[PDB]
């Protein structure tokens, strides 16, 4: 009873409810679309036609819809 | 419970676990067949006339001389099939195909056994009956048939190894089920019989080859 | 015991000829002379030569090359240069007249001045011969002479070695900047009546390895020499596991039979790994995971359409170096778990394998010495756009017969045309026809 | 034949089990390489109690070591007597513990924890009569607080009548190389009090002042606070292994030591223990032995028994040596000090006295009390437990991990609930 | 005999350049060969090292 | 299904923003901007 | 198989790195060609490729050339992987909507590709560390861009982000206010551990124990190497009591949300000095608690120790850093929290500190004191005055509005901050009930 009436107090029952960003990322999350590795970085989102693109820079050929969409 | 030969199987008191289930004794997924496709488009001669008499398939054409080529073999695919309107046409056409004959049955041999591997590799038990009785009409209809399925006895034969022992116990009490013929391990026996007796010279070596049980006849 | 015969068709090809051969020359181990190092070893020595070479029983090693043009200035190159003794002057052939990028003037009118004689040269070839592997034509689908003489010897050599493989290399028409104007024309013209005639035909387009050299091998200015340089490599790593011994050596027939599904579908993607560039060389691991990965990236393919944009049917990677099988076959299921890698669903098995133990060699110039290389030729449906592409092309100019006199009076018919742009859409259907999933 | 799996779970454990099989070698006669050079047959005769034999006279320990880290362990293998393990018990992983209860049993502890349980199946039934399991850890941190945990519940599963002994060093108060030590140190005595048969509490301080004050030494490493808890598992497990009377093996010290069954948390003590200054004013005999080991500062847990009363005791003696003065040691400090033992249990000391002295050494002694002294120790941790849990402070890792806000309250009711015995046996 | 390191030993070394002279014997896979002469690059890379 | 009790328009509005911390480090910080500040002391007066 | 992998962004990350990794190269040994003169103590920051080529495993990535064109153009010219060192053409002009928003979504993409391809060589990357500078675009904007893709991407990790906040009086920028208020999120929700620095406290640690009377940035780059080297001791090296990067996060940040330690290195002295001192483990342990060794300028005779981890590196034996410790547990003018009983993680390498041809002396022992204070609200404030008072007069923000950022992110980067400090200040109070 002490715990529960101290737990739920307020200036730590917040700070221990919100969680940031990278904390929600390691809690044993599960993200299917994602790169596991530069085949995957180059290959599924490029945006980039090698028939219709022509003659562009290294940092060309990959341009990801994450690049070029808005924040958050 | 132990999984396999592990270290875990030889646990004093170790409970085992079996291995899967096997696809022998259960039935297989069915497929659609080109008598489905043929019959909706509609190209074949036959009609049921639908008689009081029994079910008839009336036919249009001569029965003698229709092709037996791509008419026989492709009513051998019916007996894949369950569903009403489709199961009597493949019966009554298969097995009056094979009453009227003679000469023309023989060359068509090499091309329906694939219908009936297919017809036997499902396992329902009223459609391996009734292939059964297409097979021993077959081997009786006409000549040298059977002279041309003994090179063919060892791919339609294993399906008929399965359900040879699948008699009926029923003790003093008698089986009032012998007028439908459906006892398919009777059936089995009666196709091999046939087959030994209506197969020529030499076809006790490929038959105990596939089934391996068998007490010869004719001796 | 196991030879080539290779014929370059064309200034494209006498020129891809020009860098093969240099680097044969000096990957076998033969100065320019025609023979052999006295006081130097060699690369090991054995009968690795035959393929390419012939002893005349003196020491001078002859190759087995028909460099054929119908325009000098080309073959006066080789006649006058470092190379100049090494060719059987016989076997350098040069007509008088240029086929000024016409398929007429190379297939039906000039012609017929040098087919003969070509035609016995490769007969003199094939006689000095144990077993005939094939012929390697190297040719564009642009100039008069590439596309017309290659035509004309396609047909000539169907009918004398009809039983024997001949794999075609190339240069396939660029998209969007392209040397001249009746490209379209030549191309759908020589592709038409080469498509019944090449075993097996790589293309490989001039844009991808511009693009290779200035984003991979870090040169703002590259040129025909680094290019053809780049392609020697290739048809090296293709024709060198009949020269050295390798733990799956892999031969053109089994090239043709593990690439081709359908006989009119042999047009294969090449593209190669470790096209790096000495000082970014040695940074690296160039693991076989990598250069596996980087073949099937789709930025070092070597023809300008997608691997995304279609569906793999069969790829045949060849490994060079210090290669395990067991790290190929793990790049290999790292790549088949890959979703956007996409096979068809009638080729479970899609990767035909092929591993030896010789390492690249390097010519003086652009590419590093890496002790792992691989060419992947990947047979897929992603060349649809690509043929698609000229087809339009074509049909934008025919559709006004546009520099379609040009070909026609010089004994050309005019259906020709309308025959050969029928064959590509029939091509076109038979790519989405093989190409779509199966339902039934 | 009766025979021990001896594991490790941890850093603390590996390097404690290192320096066990180090001095137990010594004391067999097995040198690094696996071979026997020995003096006596008595050494040979059980050998067959902690080494399995192989080709060519190889004695390898029967001994599986964990760790999530493959670094202790690459430190036991480059270690004197490290090439005498065998490489595929050596079960390791690639990860990192992160000091976490919930990461070393709720997480890659229990995806290595089924290949640990191979091999330990493996030597558990390389055997004829097995006695039982030594599982050496840290209370306190990741995979020995963990994952030593889960390999105790799974082992008490798979065997559930043969002794576990459990040597565990207890988080110490005066200092601390780790912050969520209350939390790991909780979750583990939850497990530790359903479960083992005999757990050893080692604190670290009690070994520095025995380090520092007892032998005197100037610079206590870690391995010289190893030593005494190597020697201890020597003491205990001797009359199991070498010849003698009143043998008292492991179930026996169990039955002369467990009244109840929740109360079977000890304090060791070695006690030929004596500094180089002071090592030649010494009169050796049984009654300096009795003396050493119930003088209350030799103790190897950070408890003072003159707080609480004595249940139990147990005494291993070792050497050459006359009962009578043992008996009559044993019976004295019982009639002097009458309000330190309970008066519910005559005559709560026992004797085991084996023949063979370890190495080095002609009489020794080791000290076994189940005394009411734990119950400082285990209301400590709970009260820091209670401080830093109070807040849910360090609390997120473990929820985000997989713990629940309810177990590490029902794992501080059964905490608080094992001190509740222990106190009212101290007053009756 | 094909390109791999040749064994020397029982124990399994391969041989070196530091043991192969002009007219030497040299034992491999059951066979002794006796090597007699070498050419100029050889010479120069041997009295090099 | 749907209901009539759902085409009603809700009147939630966002409940108004409390007001930022003002830190109890302010003063402190203010303070310590007006140390060390003498006004025209090396340029000097014009 | 420990490996980590760096990424310097900006000026500061790009020289701060130079620092690094010259002192990387001294420890294990690799020489500045690749090669290491006459054993896997190097996997975590140099991948080796057969043939002792030992390459790095970072990605210097600056907006503008130059600063990485002198490391390409320098002594360590043939050691890092031409591509690894990432450069544009354009700086973002101290705007962090230039980094984040225009010049920065153009080589965003590149970076991610080189970290992959060095983060798929590794076959355990147990964190990245990464160096920026909040002050200009390539400082906060790109690190806001990079760490928002990274976290997406490379997401059950690590982030261990190194900084150097605005001081608390010099700064060098008028737009500094503005960009540190705005990489907030960067730093509280889109990281792990965010080690804060200061010029102005280094600069006093320099005029005040190494004697030099005018510092310059290499000196205080340095100061920051060795602070690094100590976290990543226990992952090359071997010690007794060794810690991970994961394990000194778990006996630290303690709520989820308070992540943002200080540190202080230990015997800063220089050679004279360290001729008159015995720097005993008790003087090192002594000497870190002292508000001066401090790294950021914030007294910590004004917060609650929450949790310090001190980590050794040399002649220290367990026993006295366990009597140190207590000793420090006795004075009360370093109170903790009565949150945190046992308030230290104690962690010991071995190599003693390496030496560069400079100036911080050559010890036997030295310890690094992560600590997570509640004094590092007067930073948070300090900045939060400045922002305030020109935010009011809308000053020198036509420039971000004029590259993107709509107004609306100043005012909630302001609100975050704010949130922050709440959190900071009010945790260290005592228990109301
Ligand atoms: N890769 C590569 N491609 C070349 C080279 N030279 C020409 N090409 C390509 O080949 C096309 C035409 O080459 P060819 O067919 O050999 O020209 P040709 O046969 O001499 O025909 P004419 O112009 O009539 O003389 C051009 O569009 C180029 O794209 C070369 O050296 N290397
Ligand atoms: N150790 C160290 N710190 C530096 C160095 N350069 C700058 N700093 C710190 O970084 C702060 C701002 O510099 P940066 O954020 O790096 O500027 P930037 O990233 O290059 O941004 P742009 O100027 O727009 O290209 C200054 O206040 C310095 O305190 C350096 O070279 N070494
Ligand atoms: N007796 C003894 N205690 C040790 C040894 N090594 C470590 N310890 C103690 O074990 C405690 C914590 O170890 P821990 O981090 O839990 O190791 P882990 O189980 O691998 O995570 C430390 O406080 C040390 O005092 C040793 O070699 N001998």
């Amino acid at each position: 009873n002490p715990t529960h009436l101290a737990q739920q107090q307020e200036p730590w029952c917040r700070l221990s409810s919100t969680a940031t960003i990278t904390s929600m990322r390691r809690d044993a999350c599960f993200f299917d679309p994602e790169i596991p590795k530069d085949d995957l970085d180059f290959r599924l989102s490029a945006l980039y036609n090698h028939h219709s693109g022509t003659f562009k820079n290294k940092s060309e050929i990959l341009i990801h819809q994450e690049t070029i969409q808005d924040t958050h | 419970v132990s999984e396999g030969f592990t270290v875990k199987a030889m646990m004093k008191n170790s409970v085992v676990r079996g291995p899967p289930t096997a696809g022998a004794f259960k039935e297989r997924p069915t497929k659609p067949t080109a008598f489905r496709k043929f019959y909706e488009r509609g190209d074949f001669p036959i009609a049921l006339e639908h008689d009081s008499k029994g079910n008839k398939i009336a036919w249009k054409v001569e029965i003698e001389k229709l092709d037996y080529h791509h008419y026989l073999p492709l009513f051998f695919d019916g007996l894949c099939e369950m569903t009403f309107p489709y199961e009597f046409f493949a019966r009554q056409g298969i097995h009056d195909m094979l009453e009227h004959g003679g000469n023309k049955i023989l060359p068509v041999i090499p091309q329906l056994i694939i219908p009936i591997k297919n017809a036997l590799n499902l396992r329902n038990r009223q459609v391996i009956c009734v292939t059964l009785k297409v097979l021993q009409h077959l081997v009786v209809s006409a000549e040298m048939v059977g002279e041309a399925l003994v090179p063919y006895y060892r791919q339609i034969l294993p399906i008929l190894n399965i359900f040879k022992n699948m008699n009926v116990n029923s003790g003093d009490g008698i089986d009032y089920s012998q007028q439908k013929r459906e006892n398919i391990g009777d059936l089995i026996q009666e196709t091999l019989e046939a087959f030994e007796r209506y197969g020529g010279e030499d076809a006790f070596i490929n038959i105990k080859y596939m089934v391996p049980t068998y007490e010869s006849c004719l001796l | 015991q196991r030879e080539c015969i290779s014929v370059h068709v064309g200034q494209a090809g006498v020129q891809i000829g020009n860098a093969c051969w240099e680097l044969y020359c000096l990957e076998h181990g033969i100065q320019p002379d025609g023979q052999m190092p006295s006081d130097k070893t060699i690369g090991g020595g054995d009968d690795s030569f035959n393929t390419f070479f012939s002893e005349t029983g003196a020491g001078k090693h002859v190759p087995r090359a028909v460099f054929v043009d119908l325009e000098p200035t080309v073959i006066d190159e080789v006649r006058t240069g470092t190379y100049r003794q090494l060719f059987h002057p016989e076997q350098l052939i040069t007509g008088k007249e240029d086929a000024a990028n016409n398929y007429a003037r190379g297939h039906y009118t000039i012609g017929k001045e040098l087919i003969d004689l070509v035609l016995d040269r490769i007969r003199k070839l094939a006689d000095q011969c144990t077993g005939l592997q094939g012929f390697l034509i190297f040719h564009s689908f642009g100039g008069g002479t590439g596309s017309g003489f290659t035509s004309l010897l396609m047909e000539r050599l169907s009918v004398d070695y009809g039983k024997k493989s001949k794999l075609e290399f190339s240069i396939y028409p660029a998209p969007q900047v392209s040397t001249a104007v009746v490209e379209p024309y030549n191309s759908i013209l020589t592709t038409h009546t080469t498509l019944e005639h090449s075993d097996c035909a790589f293309m490989v387009d001039n844009e991808a390895i511009y693009d290779i050299c200035r984003r991979n091998l870090d040169i703002e200015r590259p040129t025909y020499t680094n290019l053809n340089r780049l392609i020697s490599q290739i048809v090296s790593s293709i024709t060198a596991s009949l020269r050295f011994d390798g733990a799956l050596n892999v031969d053109l027939t089994e090239f043709q039979t593990n690439l081709v599904p359908y006989p009119r579908i042999h047009f294969p993607l090449a593209t190669y790994a470790p096209v790096i560039s000495a000082e970014k060389a040695y940074h690296e691991q160039l693991s076989v995971a990598e250069i596996t990965n980087a073949c099937f990236e789709p930025a070092n393919q070597m023809v300008k359409c997608d691997p995304r944009h279609g569906k793999y049917m069969a790829c045949c990677l060849l490994y060079r170096g210090d290669v395990v099988p067991k790290d190929v076959n793990a790049a290999i299921a790292a790549i088949k778990t890959k979703r956007s890698i996409q096979f068809v669903d009638w080729c479970p098995t899609g990767f035909k394998v092929g591993i030896n133990y010789q390492p690249p060699t390097v010519v003086p110039g652009d590419l590093a010495k890496v002790q792992r290389a691989v060419c992947m030729l990947s047979n897929t449906t992603a060349i649809a756009e690509a043929w698609a592409r000229l087809d339009h092309k074509f049909d934008l100019m025919y559709a006004k017969r546009a520099f379609v006199h040009w070909y026609v009076g010089e004994g050309m018919e005019e259906g020709e045309f309308s025959e050969a742009r029928e064959d590509m859409a029939a091509l076109e259907k038979d790519y989405e026809e093989v190409g779509m999933d199966s339902v039934e | 034949m009766r025979e021990i799996v001896h594991l490790q779970a941890g850093q603390c454990g590996n390097q404690i089990g290192a320096k066990f099989w180090e001095v137990i070698s010594d004391e067999h006669g097995i040198d690094p390489t696996g071979t026997y050079h020995g003096d006596s047959d008595l050494q040979l005769e059980r050998i067959n109690v902690y080494y399995n034999e192989a080709t060519g006279g190889k004695y390898v320990p029967r001994a599986v070591l964990v760790d999530l880290e493959p670094g202790t362990m690459d430190s036991v293998r480059s270690g004197p007597f490290g090439q005498i393990f065998r490489p595929d018990n050596f079960v390791f992983g690639q990860s990192g513990a992160g000091n976490n209860w919930a990461k070393g049993h709720y997480t890659e502890g229990a995806e290595l924890v089924d290949s640990v349980l191979d091999v330990v199946r493996k030597e558990a039934e390389s055997c004829d009569c097995l006695q039982g399991f030594q599982l050496t850890h840290s209370l306190g941190g990741g995979t020995g607080s963990g994952m030593g945990t889960l390999l105790i519940s799974k082992i008490r599963e798979e065997y559930p009548d043969r002794i576990m002994n459990t040597f565990s060093v207890v988080p110490s108060p005066k200092v601390s190389d780790t912050v969520v030590e209350p939390y790991n140190a909780t979750l583990s005595v939850h497990q530790l009090v359903e479960n083992t048969d005999e757990t050893y509490c080692i604190d670290n301080e009690a070994l520095y002042d025995i380090c520092f004050r007892t032998l005197k030494l100037t610079t206590p490493t870690y391995g010289d606070l190893n030593h005494l808890v190597s020697a201890t598992m020597s003491g205990v497990t001797t009359c199991l292994r070498f010849p003698g009377q009143l043998n008292a093996d492991l179930r026996k010290l169990a039955v002369n030591m467990v009244p109840f069954p929740r109360l079977h948390f000890f304090m060791p003590g070695f006690a030929p223990l004596t500094s180089r200054g002071s090592q030649q004013y010494r009169a050796l005999t049984v009654p300096e032995l009795t003396q050493q080991m119930f003088d209350a500062k030799n103790m190897m847990a950070a408890c003072d028994p003159r707080h609480g009363r004595y249940l139990t005791v147990a005494a291993v003696f070792r050497g050459r040596m006359s009962m009578k003065e043992v008996d009559e040691q044993m019976l004295n400090v019982q009639n002097k000090n009458s309000s330190y033992f309970v008066e519910w249990i005559p005559n709560n000391v026992k004797t085991a006295v084996c023949d063979i002295p370890p190495r080095g050494l002609k009489m020794s002694a080791t000290f076994i009390g189940n005394s009411t002294a734990i119950q400082e120790l285990f209301k400590r941790i709970s009260e820091q437990f209670t401080a830093m849990f109070r807040r849910k402070a360090f609390l997120h890792w473990y929820t985000g991990e997989g713990m629940d806000e309810m177990e590490f309250t029902e794992a501080e009711s059964n905490m608080n609930d094992l001190g509740n015995p222990v106190v009212t046996r101290g007053a009756c | 005999i094909k390109r791999q390191r040749l064994p020397k030993n029982d124990r399994g070394d391969h041989y070196h350049w530091k043991d192969l002279n002009r007219g030497i014997n040299i034992t491999i896979y059951g066979r002794t060969f006796r090597i007699v002469n070498c050419d100029k690059f050889t010479q120069v890379f041997l009295e090099s090292q | 299904s749907e209901s009539i009790y759902n085409l009603i328009p809700s009147d939630w509005k966002e409940p108004p923003q409390p007001p930022r911390y003002i830190s109890i480090f302010k003063a402190t910080v203010k303070d310590d901007m007006q140390k060390f500040k003498t006004a025209m002391k090396t340029m000097g007066p014009a």
